[PDB]
């Protein structure tokens, strides 16, 4: 394999000018400074940027990139994408499961990763886990080896590395690229891009490509680099850095001067004479909504304490709310409790899902690079989280807090209204998970995602029906009360536990009220509100928390398929 | 608002009969219904309150049995003293709004 | 508990309209709500609002801004400042008593015609 | 000035032995790994550490450090610590007014800082912001210069910087490196400590002291550090980086066998025949407070969209309160809106009071810095940002609600009831932030205290009376609502409001009430809520919130005055 | 809970004369304050109901005139058959409790 | 309207106590509360609980589980059940009947005294 690249001008601004030469198979590395094309020039050649800015060819055997291109080359991302909370052995599984065909036998993938994971040398932490914050992992040497491994399963001939020695050690940085020395033996062209490397580095590589700003300002074999800026005008002393040299002249001991120099080489005429030689899914749905929702259920195991902290918390606010509103009289102060103790059960399902915003949020750089890699659809990726991590996570806390909470209070005695406050309170945590989930997709931080939703749920809690009576606000604003979810919810548990009630004892008013102004009976305290006594004004709530799941769960969808994946 | 219908809008009667003249609402009233007799040329007198209640100064014979929105007004072997225009008001809402009023007659 | 309006009969259109209620037996200032009530030509009765045993108000959403219920604790008087007036409202005017802990309109006036013409 | 140390045994676990030299003047260099013990002697040399663990002696020209030492020495922090919203100018004022005798003259001083900016040259960068997240300003090259400028003000000998070079560029650090030099020929004893330097670096220096996991490896000139490892068997090749050859020894290209190679050396017995040659507040507290309080207020000035954006959600979220609850009414629905209102009004004051926090979290790192140099008192520095940041942040809200909403609304026309409702609100501020200042003292994150904040609030804001009712609960939860803020704010809102009220229109209730299970007057109210009615009842929750101003606000002064400062 | 009490626990008057018994509660009863008289071998039997209201079937003799937390009870002229135990109960808590009693006499 | 108490005037200590209140001219679970009241020797009234018009009840808490009212609507009776009975609440039991919109005890039994002795 040899890439052989043209006259890239790239733009946005261009930055890049006109970049030749090609890539023989061997140890490849692109030097210079940070905002330069070192990390630009990379993403052009693995197809990782728009092709709506590119202006030159980029082609592999005399043939161009095809769109099979990012199936059959390998790309590794600088921080480590790897799930810290499943084992080495269990992230190359996802990885072939997703990448080869389905013509394969589970005995056939089973020994490609017993031929990588020997390779790599991970046999000691073949079965140990990568690490997260709770969990005592693989040390960060590798999870760089792992990484790479995750790339070599469908065992491509082009390896793209995005500085593979960034963020490690001194002594670690070797014994990576002493492996990678011995993959490109193997035949397999090794393309990286190293930040300041040393001289134990910089004796191994095969070719250089120099940039800064856009500009080409050296390419060809690395030994050559330092005699061709000894002839350009330049010095060396003795016990110097040779990487550390060459941007030591980019900072001057300009750029204009010292790229017309390379345009006069030796090396640039025998570039540009190769050139001219040369030019004159795969898987099915249901198999990857099998993969993700598996991996996706391991995550939600592995860090217990995201997952049993939220059923902890339940049960002991449950027994909280239990003890302080322990058995609910029909007397004066009924009516106060029971509108005090619903209120606070919707309005803690809305805020106790802000944490769905985490969601889509912590997994972006995973679904990005994992995407242009072809493992999966959007909408299998969409459909296989929601399955695992949405929607158990929201079932249990709405059926802890009602089988807690109803019989210490003492609320209705029948068995239809003890589900309807089961599924109520089940739609109520959905719609405001579905809505976290509209507002977060596709941004890459936390904290501004979670105070606007802190923000929207204060302003949907004013018009629920608690603080202000919904039925004497002006016309202008009372179309605002169907925007929000608190007041469908707790409509909902009101027009369930309000119905058969009496409030004051001694008088019986539900043959006639004698001296109104009373509110002895719950239907009249429920038609104050503004609340339908029919069968339809309880169920009208729950097709207006269902359509708002829908609603939600498509902006959603959406706000995933027209991400900016480049 | 809360709208007051009386659809029966006249009758036709003779005197021991039984007439029944029905109110509907377009809420939930709560039995504050009103029943009010009109004689021409007269102010309007109450004579049900809160739906079932009947006033000191009215025979026995008015009755008023409703629940919900169908409230209905039931004057059983009417006089010769009880033809009128009959209004009902409700008293749940704070602009209080009256019904189109039924005229009896004697045939 | 006795109750009687008074006022002019006719009045020119877009100007004001000023009736009087003179209570006798009982103490405006001391229990009830004092309403005025109005019944058009084509019998239909429309409830225009009150005044409390407090001074507060309140009226009718129909008839905005132009209505105004004041009192005179002096010798027990309230009374309906009807402005702009139409000639689509000759109706007849009543003063009437709201009990409060009963709910209906108990006492009535005697009632009053205006008529709004030119 | 020569510092000369010998033998220190510092413990927290011994991370460090037995380490020996003096340190001339010139420009002394302390390299090594990560984890070693080049990090910890500079913390011993400048008396950063707990003398509890130190062992050995610290001599400066044959007399002992004395309490004087941490005034007469600058030492610099690693990162920033300047002011980004103060210019350079007021930045070298500051440090100016607190270190600097008071016998000096405002013309004697600004001369002093004349000299100081003119040698640094910062000469067109003197009158321009630092720089913050919301402000251009200058540059991270001049950051770094400006804060070795607030180190100069009282002339020290000896210098002590914390990795002088780590976050800067390659072509930034010869400029600092070079200024350092400079410094170096006035007689200036500089040491420090960078992470990995380079040959255009270490070309400089003239001395080195080599640390690898608490133990000497080397110490002497450091011209002669490559002539002695030649020397011990290692060789370096040619166009190899001498700093990047010493920690490749450190990884084994044995600690116990190099460290005994040094005992054996020419060095180490030259360096033992000099150790035994030798050895056989400032400022008043209302000067304190006046400097403390004026930077605290330019920084309050300077950052608008952090006090700015305070006040804009205040009236937009007051004339939304406004025109939900416009002119209430004294009808059946009159109870409900006013006892919605004042429970949003005294639970938003809690919930924006979270932001408080942040006053002496984000600060941490500058108080332990300029606690230890000896500028402040901790209580001056306490004082002086209570009146500075808490104090006009915390009363410009409680106005600006009590004036919009309260002739919107049209809460009781009175006027000792518009400012006892002004002034309620303006205690339930500075209660829940002296409440969020004793929780977040002495922490360095944010996220951790601003969740417990939370987490207070919601138990708080159930035992304030609007959800259940408090005559109600059991007795032996009933004296959790004694340890409530929104209990004590919310009941006398709802004192000042509810006494001349009427809410049965047409039923004078106030002499008799008939038909009882009415509520027809607002002291039935409140007295079924369990309210006083005396005008003790209403400033009985004044002094219990003035206590707890009191009891949280020594609660934060001695998580400060306790803290481990080393 | 609330408890009331009646301090002159005893009196000692004449015929035609004006007798005044005081109850006093530990807490704001809001005008729910009642008074019974027991006349010796009978039940209690309802005096006054919301501290001013008189019940159907008594002499216009006797009145209350209380506010706040104090409460009074006021026998202007009493006869022969006045002479009893009057006892003070409020009905603004849900444990209902009574008054100690008190006792008059004749002299 | 009608109320009689009925049962044992004497009853051996901590066993059980039991009365009977047969109501005439009203139906018990047509409107009020019907509730029970002690005087002790040295007479202090103390009220004991109600049952209300739909079976609804609620004690006295210094009468913390020795007390419980059922009743039978069949005949309009509702009982007294004290279980074990100390020799000193040897007082006369009545039984009697809250208006509710009211407030207070209106109609009264005619009062049954009970011995609880050896
Ligand atoms: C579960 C509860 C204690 C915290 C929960 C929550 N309820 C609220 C209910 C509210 O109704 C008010 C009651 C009167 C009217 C309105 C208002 C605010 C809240 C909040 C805050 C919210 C939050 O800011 N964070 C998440 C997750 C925190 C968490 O996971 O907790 C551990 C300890 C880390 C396991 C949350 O659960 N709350
Ligand atoms: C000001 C308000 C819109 C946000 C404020 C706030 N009120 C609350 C009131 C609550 O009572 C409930 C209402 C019904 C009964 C109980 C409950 C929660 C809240 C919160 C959230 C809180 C917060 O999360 N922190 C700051 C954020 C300010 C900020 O920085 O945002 C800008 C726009 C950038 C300036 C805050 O003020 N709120
Ligand atoms: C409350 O009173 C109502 C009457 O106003 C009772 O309801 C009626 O009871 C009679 C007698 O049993 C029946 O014939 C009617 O059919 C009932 N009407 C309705 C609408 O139910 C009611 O029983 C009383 N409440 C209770 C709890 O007993
Ligand atoms: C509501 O009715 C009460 C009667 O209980 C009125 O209060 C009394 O009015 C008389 C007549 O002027 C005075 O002599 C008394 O001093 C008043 N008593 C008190 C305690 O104030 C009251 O005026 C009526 N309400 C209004 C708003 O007028």
């Amino acid at each position: 394999a040899v890439l052989s690249f043209h006259n890239i001008c790239y733009r946005v601004k261009e930055i890049l000018s006109n970049i030749n030469g090609i890539m023989k198979p061997g140890l490849n590395a692109i030097l210079g400074p940070t905002g330069g094309g070192k990390s630009s020039l990379l993403d052009v050649l693995a197809a990782r940027k728009d092709p709506s800015g590119l202006s030159g060819d980029v082609l592999i055997n005399g043939a161009p990139r095809p769109a099979n291109f990012k199936c059959n080359s390998g790309y590794v991302v600088q921080d480590d994408v790897v799930m810290g909370t499943l084992t080495v052995r269990e992230n190359l599984q996802f990885s072939a499961a997703l990448r080869l065909a389905t013509t394969m036998t589970n005995h056939e993938k089973n020994e490609r990763i017993n031929r990588v994971i020997q390779e790599l040398g991970l046999d000691k932490v073949a079965d140990s886990k990568v690490g997260t914050q709770f969990i005592r992992g693989v040390s960060g040497g590798e999870r760089k080896r792992t990484s790479i491994g995750m790339e070599l399963i469908t065992d491509p001939s082009i390896l793209f590395l995005d500085e593979p020695t960034t963020g490690l050690d001194s002594s670690t940085a070797n014994a990576v690229l002493l492996l990678l020395k011995r993959m490109s033996k193997q035949g397999r062209t090794i393309i990286f891009s190293i930040h300041q490397p040393r001289y134990s580095i910089f004796k191994l590589f095969d070719s250089l490509t120099l940039l800064a700003s856009g500009r080409l300002m050296f390419h060809g074999p690395a030994q050559e680099a330092l005699g061709y800026f000894e002839s350009a005008g330049y010095h060396c002393e003795a016990y110097n850095n040779p990487a550390d040299f060459f941007l030591d002249i980019i900072n001057g001991d300009l750029i204009e001067k010292l790229a017309e120099i390379y345009v006069n080489s030796s090396f640039y005429k025998e570039t540009k004479a190769e050139l001219h030689q040369l030019s004159g899914y795969t898987t099915s749905f249901c198999h990857q909504l099998r993969w993700v929702s598996k991996r996706s259920f391991k995550n939600l195991l592995g860090n217990p304490q995201a997952s049993i902290a939220q059923i902890i918390v339940t049960v002991v606010l449950g027994l909280v709310i239990g003890a302080i509103y322990f058995g609910l009289k029909n007397d004066s102060t009924g009516i106060q409790n029971r509108a005090g103790v619903l209120f606070f059960l919707t309005t803690n399902q809305c805020f106790s899902s802000v944490s769905a915003v985490e969601l889509f949020v912590v997994e972006k750089k995973l679904f990005i690079h994992e995407y242009i890699s072809g493992y999966y659809r959007v909408s299998s990726y969409f459909l296989g989280k929601l399955l695992s991590d949405l929607l158990p996570m929201r079932m249990l806390p709405s059926i802890i807090f009602t089988c807690i909470v109803y019989f210490m209070l003492g609320l209705k005695p029948k068995a239809d209204a003890f589900f309807v406050m089961m599924f109520t309170l089940m739609m109520v945590a959905y719609s405001a998970s579905s809505m976290a989930l509209a507002i977060a997709a596709g941004q890459s931080v936390v904290s501004v995602a979670t105070l606007l939703m802190t923000i929207c749920f204060v302003f949907m809690m004013i018009f629920s029906g608690l603080l202000v009576n919904l039925t004497t606000i002006a016309s202008w604003l009372s179309w605002l009360q169907y925007f929000s979810i608190p007041r469908y919810g707790f409509t909902a548990l009101q027009h369930n536990e309000f119905l058969g009630q009496n409030f004051c004892p001694g008088l019986n008013a539900t043959g006639n009220n004698p001296c109104n102004y009373a509110t002895c009976t719950g239907e009249e305290y429920l038609v104050k509100q503004g609340i339908d006594l029919s069968p339809w004004g309880l169920w009208k709530n729950h097709v207006a928390l269902a359509c708002m799941i829908v609603i939600f769960l498509t902006i959603a969808y959406l706000k995933l398929l027209f991400l900016k994946k480049y | 608002d809360i709208v007051l219908t009386q659809s029966p809008s006249s009758f036709s009667v003779s005197l021991g009969d039984r007439v029944t003249i029905s109110c509907k609402a377009s809420g939930y009233i709560l039995n504050r219904l009103a029943w009010y007799q009109q004689k021409p040329g007269n102010a309007p007198r109450l004579l049900i309150s809160g739906a079932t209640s009947l006033e000191t100064g009215f025979p026995s014979r008015f009755s008023g049995t409703g629940s919900g929105k169908d409230y209905t007004l039931s004057i059983s072997s009417l006089q010769t003293e009880d033809v009128g225009t009959y209004y009902c008001q409700q008293y749940w809402s704070t602009p209080w709004t009256f019904g189109g009023g039924t005229k009896l007659e004697i045939r | 508990v006795q109750l009687q309006e008074s006022g002019p009969g006719l009045v020119k259109p877009s100007q004001s309209l000023s009736l009087t209620c003179t209570v006798t037996g009982f103490s405006i200032t001391s229990d009830y709500a004092w309403n005025w009530i109005r019944q058009f030509p084509g019998k239909k009765l429309e409830w225009m609002g009150y005044i409390n045993f407090d001074g507060g108000t309140t009226y009718n959403p129909s008839l905005r801004g132009r209505i105004s219920i004041t009192r005179d604790t002096s010798k027990n008087q309230f009374f309906l400042q009807l402005r702009s007036v139409t000639p689509e409202d000759t109706a007849t005017y009543y003063c009437a008593t709201f009990y409060g802990a009963k709910g209906t309109l108990d006492y009535w006036g005697q009632g009053t015609s205006v008529t709004v013409s030119s």
